[PDB]
């Protein structure tokens, strides 16, 4: 009932984002909140946030 | 109130610095360096790489033959291409490369006004000396992190996520200096670690430029 089959392959580039569900290893799950930025992060003293 | 001079651009590598504040007030001292290093690692300008097309690929997620790392890795590799352009706010650069070895960054055929601060920097290694790659790089000037899906048209062209900001890493410290007899006057020294593109000095008068720029919104001029 068909001639031809055509197929197309879509490729995606997700990226993270608020909503999100992130999770650790030690049954920790959570979602993504906020993406705050990086002047907005806590830093120690040498300045690393 | 006395009034901060810049004394020191002192410098211990090519991409860290520091930078000394010698008169300050009291309480002053950390009102403008917490102030200084949110407006530098906020809003500096940068001249990262925006374009990229290679002759050979089509789409990113392709593979060239002869070249040991995927064109995605390609990329991701060119992102983090330091580069600064002292005439333009625009160029377009072009690498050739054929024969076995790695490709590094001093490959790229280099214009006046287009400097690579680190050339050691690797792009991609061909394994085979039969095949060869080219390159159409495109840097442009901007400020903030800008994803490459918010643009706003050939096949060939990639695009790879632009990140103008030279720097990557501020940090302050604020402690006491003797000046004549008086107590209390503060020395702010903050250190910097930028890509090379910029240099120090200029980076802080820049973000002091913007502050008092933002300053004259809710005061009349002084």
């Amino acid at each position: 009932g068909v001639l031809k089959i055509v197929k197309v392959y879509l490729a995606v580039k997700r990226r993270i984002q608020p909503g999100d569900k992130m999770a650790g290893r030690h049954g920790n799950k959570g979602v993504i909140s906020k993406i705050n930025p990086i002047e907005d992060m806590p830093y120690d003293e040498n300045g690393t946030p | 109130f006395l009034k901060p001079r810049l004394v020191d651009i002192e410098q211990v590598s090519s991409t860290h610095a520091k930078v000394t504040l010698e008169p300050l007030e009291r309480g002053f001292g950390h009102t403008l360096g917490n102030a200084l290093r949110r407006i530098l690692l906020s809003s500096m300008p940068g001249c990262a790489v925006t374009e990229v097309e290679i002759d050979g690929v089509l789409h990113e997620y392709s593979t060239k033959e002869g070249v040991q790392e995927d064109i995605l890795e390609i990329l991701l590799n060119l992102k983090g291409l330091a580069v600064r352009v002292q005439g333009k706010d625009e160029v377009i650069l072009t690498l050739n490369k054929s024969g076995i070895g790695p490709v590094t960054a001093a490959d790229i055929t280099h214009d006046g006004d287009v400097e690579i601060v680190k050339p050691q920097h690797v792009i991609c290694h061909l394994t085979d000396e039969n095949a060869s790659i080219s390159m159409r790089i495109k840097v442009q000037r901007g400020r903030g992190y800008v994803p490459a899906s918010t643009r706003i048209r050939p096949i060939g062209r990639l695009l790879v996520d632009a990140c103008y900001s030279p720097v990557e890493r501020i940090a302050y410290n604020v402690e006491a200096a003797r000046v004549e007899q008086r107590t209390d006057l503060d020395k702010l020294v903050i250190e910097m670690e930028t890509n090379g593109t910029i240099d120090p000095e200029e980076a802080i008068r820049r973000a002091a430029t913007i502050l008092a720029e933002q300053l004259e919104a809710f005061v009349d001029l002084e």
